[PDB]
């Protein structure tokens, strides 16, 4: 439901991320998992440890799924669609995750971009990935 | 609370290049503008419309300056935060009437900030103390709401 | 936009609520004053005494917007639309009260509908005032 | 946690109409059905499969028992919740994971389950009691977590 202006930052942002979005993605779960070690339960056949290559891999799809999000931003639901009834059905994910990994993707932002990262354009991306997060908790309505 | 000696080693030494005369402004003034819900606590604070005024606005830094010297005194008290800020959470509790959900949003705007100035020396490690920290914090500020 | 399920869950539920949907929204609300007092600074200057003329007024507004609600559950965000520029805009509700409000309507519910208040109804309950609560912090995501 | 005098009251002469056996394993079985994310740390319950499933479920009941027992302790310790629940807390954070945001949603869910079972008689006043009592217990069962 983002507004016009809202839409404009997280495009900019995400640009300037580029093909370090993988990258970005790795760190904000390695960030997670270590402020927020419940985190870690959720995936038992991962090497968690620094620079795991899992992690790298994991972060590529998630990554991934929010550059598709960015382009299908007017149309999040259907975007994300699959991958609600992955996190809700399947892995069972709690909701308050979703808020962790959020968090952890903007200070990663915070961390790498520095130029990018404002007040307006960290409004825009935390209503950005909230959205993203709505989604993906939808089968929790 | 309970950061590891090295945690509070990692979270002491980064505090030390903090800017107090700025960092507390910026954090007040991005939970403003992110969460402008927070902004009816404000409201003698004058133009709070736009992010540019939020971040320039005098009262915002005056107080974030305030906010900020308050975590100063819980890093430096980090085995009795609930007493350190005793009369603080009083005074959310009792005359201010904050949800306490918002101490941990603060929290969490603090640690973006420090991610912002530190850039690739706020590591995956040192967030982590950090957050423990913003998590006592907030506690220890909640403790007279129960 | 709540599954086939919750729909039917909720449609049963509120009609047995029916002409009672005022008398239990000034009830949640007293239960909300009383269980989380910092909810009260929202209504500085409404008389909030136990069974307050003034609380009656405005539980019925509340009612009456959850019954709009279940008769247009496929369209909230558009039935809402009014109420969420309100609440964001110029009443800066925090959004943790809407779960607060949101609890003290399940468990007035929960005190009038001995029958009706199935595990299975209480979790449909649940998500339609989650998306009602979610329509009316729209601006903010 | 502080109940007045009218509130402790209160609160003990419900609690003495509580059926042991069966509220504990109700509130759980709610816990279940509402927030079926919950189920990811009962899947060795066995059947889970409907709502009907969950609420017949005898480990649900049985382990509902031990819940609802923790809870009349906590009320029996209201002046020391944290001793009441020191080891608990340890096994939720460290050998369950347990995100203690759902210590709030049981605690909630055992309050709609004393409305249902109850009606009039759990009255706005009563309520409020309880939301004391619920509180107390999720703040002393996230003391680990921090
Ligand atoms: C921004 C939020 C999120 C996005 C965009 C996202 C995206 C994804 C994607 C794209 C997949 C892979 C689907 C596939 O390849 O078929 C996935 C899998 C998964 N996600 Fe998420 N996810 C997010 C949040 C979370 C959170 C918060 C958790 C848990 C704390 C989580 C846990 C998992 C798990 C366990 C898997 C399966 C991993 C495996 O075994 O391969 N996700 N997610
Ligand atoms: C979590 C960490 C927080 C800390 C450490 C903190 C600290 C303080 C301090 C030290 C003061 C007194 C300022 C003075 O000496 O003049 C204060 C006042 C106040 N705080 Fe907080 N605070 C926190 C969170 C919040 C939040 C989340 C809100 C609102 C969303 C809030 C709203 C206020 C208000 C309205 C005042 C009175 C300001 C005035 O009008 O002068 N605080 N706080
Ligand atoms: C299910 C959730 C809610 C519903 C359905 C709802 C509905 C409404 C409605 C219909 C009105 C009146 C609109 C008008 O006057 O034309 C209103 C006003 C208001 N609402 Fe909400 N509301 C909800 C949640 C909340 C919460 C959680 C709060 C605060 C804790 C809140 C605070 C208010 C206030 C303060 C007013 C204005 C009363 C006045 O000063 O005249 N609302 N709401
Ligand atoms: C907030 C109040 C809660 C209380 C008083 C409580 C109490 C207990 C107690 C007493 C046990 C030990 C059982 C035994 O060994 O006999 C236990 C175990 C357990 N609790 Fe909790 N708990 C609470 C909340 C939660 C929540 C919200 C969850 C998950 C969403 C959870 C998940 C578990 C699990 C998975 C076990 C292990 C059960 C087993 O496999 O045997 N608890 N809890
Ligand atoms: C500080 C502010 C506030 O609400 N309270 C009451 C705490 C309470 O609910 N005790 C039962 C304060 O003392
Ligand atoms: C997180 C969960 C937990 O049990 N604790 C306390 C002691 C512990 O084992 N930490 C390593 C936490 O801090």
């Amino acid at each position: 439901v983002l507004s016009p202006a809202d839409k404009t930052n997280v495009k900019a942002a995400w640009g300037k991320v580029g093909a370090h979005a993988g990258e970005y993605g790795a760190e904000a779960l390695e960030r997670m998992f270590l402020s927020f070690p419940t985190t870690k339960t959720y995936f038992p056949h991962f090497d968690l440890s620094h620079g795991s290559a899992q992690v790298k891999g994991h972060g590529k799809k998630v990554a991934d799924a929010l550059t598709n999000a960015v382009a299908h931003v007017d149309d999040m639901p259907n975007a994300l669609s699959a991958l609600s009834d992955l996190h809700a059905h399947k892995l069972r994910v709690d909701p308050v995750n979703f808020k962790l990994l959020s968090h952890c993707l903007l200070v990663t932002l915070a961390a790498h971009l520095p130029a990018e990262f404002t007040p307006a354009v960290h409004a825009s991306l935390d209503k950005f990935l909230a959205s993203v997060s709505t989604v993906l908790t939808s089968k929790y309505r | 609370v309970h950061l590891t000696p090295e945690e509070k080693s990692a979270v002491t030494a980064l505090w030390g290049k903090v800017n107090v005369d700025e960092v507390g402004g910026e954090a007040l003034g991005r939970l403003l503008v992110v969460y402008p819900w927070t902004q009816r606590f404000f409201e003698s604070f004058g133009d709070l419309s736009t992010p540019d005024a939020v971040m320039g606005n005098p009262k915002v830094k005056a107080h974030g300056k305030k906010v900020l010297g308050a975590f100063s005194d819980g890093l430096a008290h980090l085995d009795n935060l609930k007493g350190t800020f005793a009369t603080l959470s009083e005074l959310h509790c009792d005359k201010l009437h904050v949800d306490p959900e918002n101490f941990r949003l603060l929290g969490n705007v603090l640690v973006c900030v420090l991610a912002h100035h530190f850039g690739k020396e706020f590591t995956p490690p040192v967030q982590a103390a950090y957050q423990k920290v913003v998590a006592g914090v907030a506690n220890a500020l909640a403790h007279k709401y129960h």
